[PDB]
């Protein structure tokens, strides 16, 4: 009753879960129940900062739901029947999850991922992505395509190491750096 | 023996090629940004006409 009193008032939801809390899955909040009604309110914000910041929010909800969906179909049916794409949304999303939602508070360079640390991560979590997909869709398969691009997703998966103590210029300019040798990196495996 | 010679010069010259590949098209990426700035000024005379209405 107090939690349903409060959903009743509060205009944010930051609904945690035991399972992903058990795991140290953290700050393990329930994406998929979670919600907040600042998002349309906080559009007069992000287009004068960080223009891009509510169309990667969007894109990223996205791709963990129907990565969530897509689970939850092959938990019953197996991964057989899945295509390319699907792999590829399922491999994205675990790697989200993993390491971008997923934040070691009490450690030195988590602590405290601030706005435009948290842009450039979901820049390159969004840009990952789509040019995985857009290498499928030229014609590469996916399972080459995930040995020959392991170090960039690696990079990727590495990016949430990034000090933010470094300042804004200097992990912007690293977040720069690791979005053109992702895509160096997948020219040159789709070449 | 020469075959580590002709190797070298194809894979030197594919390196090239790799880097003058990667030049041209973060050129095509600069010249996107340029061409977007074109467009920015755009929308900051709407923007300007906007702020007259």
């Amino acid at each position: 009753p107090v939690t349903t009193a409060t959903l009743g008032i509060t205009q944010v939801f930051w609904g945690l879960d035991k399972k992903l809390a058990q795991r140290k899955h953290f700050p393990s909040i329930n994406t998929s129940v979670s919600y907040s009604k600042y998002t349309n309110v906080l559009n007069k914000f992000y287009d004068s900062n960080y223009p891009e910041f509510p169309v990667l929010r969007d894109r990223m909800k996205e791709i963990l739901s129907n990565a969530e969906e897509l689970e939850q179909v092959v938990q019953l049916v197996g991964k057989s029947a899945l295509s390319d794409s699907d792999k590829i949304t399922l491999d994205v999303a675990t790697l989200i999850k993993e390491d971008f939602l997923q934040q070691n508070g009490y450690s030195t360079y988590d602590a405290f991922c601030p706005i435009w640390k948290t842009f450039d991560m979901m820049r390159a979590f969004i840009s990952y992505h789509d040019e995985a997909q857009k290498a499928v869709a030229n014609g590469a398969n996916w399972s080459k395509l995930a040995d020959s691009t392991g170090d960039v997703k690696h990079a990727v998966s590495s990016s949430k190491f990034f000090e933010p103590s470094r300042g804004e210029k200097e992990v912007h300019g690293e977040f720069e750096k690791l979005l053109s040798t992702m895509q160096e990196r997948f020219a040159e495996s789709t070449d | 023996n020469g075959i580590a010679t002709l190797l070298q010069a194809e894979k030197e010259a594919h390196e090239i090629v790799s880097k003058a590949r990667k030049y041209r098209q973060d050129k095509l990426k600069q010249a996107k940004t340029d061409a977007a700035k074109e467009i920015d000024s755009y929308k900051i005379q709407k923007d300007k006409e906007l702020k007259e209405f």
